[PDB]
DNA sequence: GGGAGTAATCCCCTTGGCGGTTAAAACGCGGGGGACAGCGCGTACGTGCGTTTAAGCGGTGCTAGAGCTGTCTACGACCAATTGAGCGGCCTCGGCACCGGGATTCTCCAGGG
DNA sequence: CCCTGGAGAATCCCGGTGCCGAGGCCGCTCAATTGGTCGTAGACAGCTCTAGCACCGCTTAAACGCACGTACGCGCTGTCCCCCGCGTTTTAACCGCCAAGGGGATTACTCCC
C-alpha cells in the first residue's frame, strides 16, 4: 500500500510537471497571433477563396 | 475519385500494415476493454429462442438477461487465457483444437 | 439461434483473450461448448423458475443457477 | 428492507473520506457483507454440530479454522475489542 | 468525419457546416461542444413534434 | 384480425400493383412426381430371370 | 440504538436478529452480535483502501469497477480466499509473456 | 530442519514405478515441493479442526473431517 | 339543493409496415508469418549388477491425553416498548464522458557515411 | 551495414461542454436492550482407559553408485500451409406516419341523500 501511494506520488509529480509544461506552451501560443480579426487582409482571402 | 470530390482523390494511398504490430496493439487496446462487446439483443433473440423448449409464456427480465451475459461473457475469457497459455507452452504460437481440448481435460468437465 | 456469437464477435472475444493468431477450424467447437453451457443454465434458471412457478426469470434466478454451478459470479 | 447504505457511508468516510462512489458498487459490498456473513455461519454451525450444543469463541473459532491468519488476528483482536466495549 | 474535424477546433478554417438532418443525431457530442453564431433549419416540416 | 391502422395498407397495394405484385402468372409446367411404378419392381424380374 | 452501545459503525441489532432468525444451532450464543460485522468492517476497510489508492492512481476521484477488480486481484492473500468470483466489468489485468514481446 | 532430509532414492524409485523414460533430478525436487506444499495445506486445516475440537491428540475424525472440506 | 354511472375528452398510445439511413457481417488474396518434416547429438536414465541398511516384524510396561460420569451454576431462550439508526422523495454541480492539441518517444522509410 | 532526418501518431493531460449523483432535509418508523425468569447445558472435579512411546534387535530389501548404451527434444536445416489486413457488399435497427381505440373521471342527466 506504501508503494502505490508513493507509485502515486510521483505520477502526481509528473502531472504536474506535464501540467507546468503544457500551459507554458499554451500561454506562449496564446500571445503569439492575433491576426484573424483584421479586416483588411479579409478581402484577400475571399478572392483566395473565391 | 469516385466522382466530384475534393479535388483529386485517392489519398488513401496503399498503407498495408503487416501483422503482428497491429495483433499487438489491437490486444492491448481490446485488454483494457472492460464492457459489454457481443450484441445484446441477438443474445435475447437467441436465448429467447431457446428458453420455449422448456416451455412458452416463461417471461424474462433485463436483469435476468444480463446477468446470463455476464455469466457467459466472463467465463470464456478464462478458457481463452487457459488455451493460449497451453498453446504457448508447445511450438504453436496459433490457436489449434489440441490445445483447447488439453485445457478442457485439465479443468475437469465433469 | 445457432450464429447468435458470429465470427467477428468471436474473433474480438479471442482478441481480447490474448492470441496471437487464431485459426479458422477453432470457432466451431467453442461455440458447441458455449451452447452448452447456456443451455444447462437456462434449463436451471427455468427449473427455479418453477421453484414457485413464477411466470418470469428474473437475476435472482440466473445467480442462483451460476451459484450452484461452480462458476460464481459478483459484480451485484 | 435494512442496508448497509449508511454504514457503508461511515466505513467510506473513514478509510477514504475525500472518495465518492458509484450507483452499483453498494450492491457489491452489501453482498460482500452479507454472503460473508452466512458463508462463515454456516462453517460456524457445521463445525459446531459434532460437538453437542444446545458466541464470540464459536464465531472467533470458525474465524480461524479456515479464514487467513493474517485476517483472523485482527478479527479475534477486533472481536475481544467488540465484547469488552459490549461488557463495558 | 474524424479528419474533416481534424482542422476544425483551432482556427476559423470555415464558416458553414453542411450538415444533414440524421447526422447531427449521432454526433451531437462533437456539435454541442462549439458554440454557433447562426443555425438554420431548412425545411422545418422535418420536425414537428 | 382487430387491428386496422395498415387494413388499408392492402388496399393501397391492391389498387396501384394490380396484382402483377401480389401474385404474377407462372410458366406452368406439369407435376413432377418420380416415384415411378417400377421402382421396386425390377429385382422381382431380374431374380426372375 | 446499538451502534453506540457496541461502539462499532455498522449496525449489529439487524445484524444479529437476522442471525436470530438463521437458527444455524441449538446453542446461539448472543454475547457477540458485532463479531461478524467487526470482521466484515475490517475486510471491508481495507479493501476500501486499496480500491481508494488504485481510484487515485489513474487520477479517478470515483471509484470505476475496474479499479475495484484491480484492487481485489493485485494481492496474493485477497485471490487466495476467494478466486472464483466474476466481477461486474471487468478485465484482468495487463500481462505479457517473453516470447510474444521482444 | 528434517524436511530436507526426504531421501531422493524413494523418489527415484516412485518414478521408476510410475514410468517416463527421463527423469532428472528437477523432477525429483519439485515434486517433492509440492508433496510438501500439499502437505503442509492439509496439516493446517487438520490442526486448526484439532484447536476446534477441545483435543490436542491427531484422530482420524480430524482427517476425515479435513479431507471431507477438501474433497 | 347537491353527488355518482353513463356520454365524452383528454393525450398520447397503441398498432405495422414503411422509406432512409448509417453501423456490422461476409466476402477475395499475395505473401508471408506460421506450422511441419529431416538429421545428428549427447546425455542421461533403464538395468544388472556388489554392497550396506532402515522399516518390519513380535512382544512389552505402562501412561498421558482421551472417554467419560454427576452436577450445578454461567448462561442460552424469554416477551413488553420506545426513541433511535436508518430508509425513502429531491435536488443541486462538478467527476466523469468524449474528442481535439501538441511533445516524446514507438516505429518504419529514405538516405549518409 | 549503424546512424540521422522525417513523418504518422500513442499517450497526457488539458481543456470544454453536458449531465446527473451523494447526501442532506423532512417524515416516520421498526426493532435492541433493558427487566426479568425458565431451564439448561457445558465446564468443574472424578474415575478411568487404552493403545502410543519408546524400548528391546536381526533381517531382508531400499540406499544407492556405476558402466553399457542408446532415445529422442531440440539445435540447425529445408519444406511449405492459410492467418490477416485492404477494398467491397449485404443485413439491421431506429426515427418517424399514418389513424382508430384508451381509459378515470366527474360533471349534464337523472336518481339517491
Amino acid at each position: 500500500m506504501e508503494n502505490t501511494m508513493k507509485v502515486y506520488e510521483k505520477l502526481s509529480k509528473a502531472e504536474k510537471k506535464r501540467k507546468i509544461i503544457q500551459e507554458r506552451i499554451r500561454k506562449h501560443k496564446e500571445q503569439e497571433s492575433q491576426h484573424m480579426l483584421t479586416q483588411e487582409e479579409r478581402l484577400r482571402i475571399a478572392k483566395e477563396t473565391e | 475519385a469516385r466522382k466530384s470530390a475534393p479535388s483529386t482523390g485517392g489519398v488513401k494511398k496503399p498503407h498495408r500494415y503487416k501483422p503482428g504490430t497491429v495483433a499487438l496493439r489491437e490486444i492491448r487496446r481490446f485488454q483494457k476493454s472492460t464492457e459489454l462487446l457481443i450484441r445484446k439483443l441477438p443474445f435475447q433473440r437467441l436465448v429467447r429462442e431457446i428458453a420455449q423448449d422448456f416451455k412458452t409464456d416463461l417471461r424474462f427480465q433485463s436483469s435476468a438477461i444480463g446477468a446470463l451475459q455476464e455469466s457467459v461473457e466472463a467465463y470464456l475469457v478464462s478458457l481463452f487465457e487457459d488455451t493460449n497459455l497451453a498453446a504457448i507452452h508447445a511450438k504453436r504460437v496459433t490457436i489449434m483444437p489440441k490445445e483447447i481440448q488439453l485445457a478442457r481435460r485439465l479443468r475437469g468437465e465433469r | 439461434n445457432i450464429q447468435g456469437i458470429t465470427k467477428p464477435a468471436i474473433r474480438r472475444l479471442a482478441r481480447r483473450g490474448g492470441v496471437k493468431r487464431i485459426s479458422g477450424l477453432i470457432y466451431e467447437e467453442v461455440r458447441a461448448v458455449l451452447k452448452s453451457f447456456l443451455e444447462s443454465v437456462i434449463r436451471d434458471s427455468v427449473t427455479y423458475t418453477e421453484h414457485a412457478k413464477r411466470k418470469t426469470v428474473t437475476s435472482l434466478d440466473v445467480v442462483y443457477a451460476l451459484k450452484r454451478q461452480g462458476r460464481t459470479l459478483y459484480g451485484f | 428492507k435494512e442496508t448497509y447504505s449508511s454504514y457503508i457511508y461511515k466505513v467510506l468516510k473513514q478509510t477514504h473520506p475525500d472518495t465518492g462512489i458509484s450507483q452499483k458498487s453498494m450492491s457489491i459490498l452489501n453482498s460482500f457483507v452479507n454472503d460473508i456473513f452466512e458463508r462463515i455461519a454456516t462453517e460456524a454451525s457445521k463445525l459446531a454440530a459434532y460437538n453437542k450444543k444446545s458466541s464470540a469463541r464459536e464465531i472467533q473459532t470458525a474465524v480461524r479454522l479456515i479464514l487467513p491468519g493474517e485476517l483472523a488476528k485482527h478479527a479475534v483482536s477486533e472481536g475481544t475489542r467488540a465484547v469488552t466495549k459490549y461488557s463495558s | 468525419r474524424k479528419e474533416k474535424r481534424k482542422g476544425w477546433n483551432k482556427p476559423d478554417a470555415f464558416h458553414v457546416c453542411i450538415v444533414s438532418y440524421q447526422l447531427v443525431v449521432q454526433d451531437q457530442h462533437s456539435f454541442k461542444r462549439k458554440r454557433w453564431q447562426y443555425m438554420v433549419l431548412d425545411e422545418a416540416h422535418n420536425i414537428k413534434n | 384480425n382487430f387491428m386496422s391502422i395498415v387494413n388499408c395498407l392492402m388496399q393501397l397495394r391492391k389498387v396501384c400493383n394490380h396484382p402483377n405484385l401480389f401474385e404474377v402468372r407462372p410458366i406452368l409446367t406439369s407435376f413432377v412426381l418420380e416415384h415411378c411404378v417400377a421402382s421396386d419392381y425390377k429385382d422381382v424380374e431380374r431374380t426372375l430371370l | 440504538s446499538r451502534s453506540a452501545k457496541a461502539g462499532l459503525t455498522f449496525p449489529v441489532g439487524r445484524v444479529h436478529r437476522l442471525l436470530r432468525r438463521g437458527n444455524y444451532a441449538q446453542r446461539i450464543g448472543s454475547g457477540a452480535p458485532v463479531y461478524l460485522t467487526a470482521v466484515l468492517e475490517y475486510l471491508a476497510a481495507e479493501i476500501l483502501e486499496l480500491a481508494g489508492n488504485a481510484a487515485r492512481d489513474n487520477k479517478k476521484t470515483r471509484i470505476i469497477p475496474r479499479h475495484l477488480q484491480l484492487a481485489i486481484r493485485n494481492d496474493d492473500e485477497l485471490n487466495k480466499l476467494l478466486g472464483n468470483v466474476t466481477i461486474a466489468q471487468g478485465g484482468v489485468l495487463p500481462n505479457i509473456h517473453q516470447n510474444l514481446l521482444p
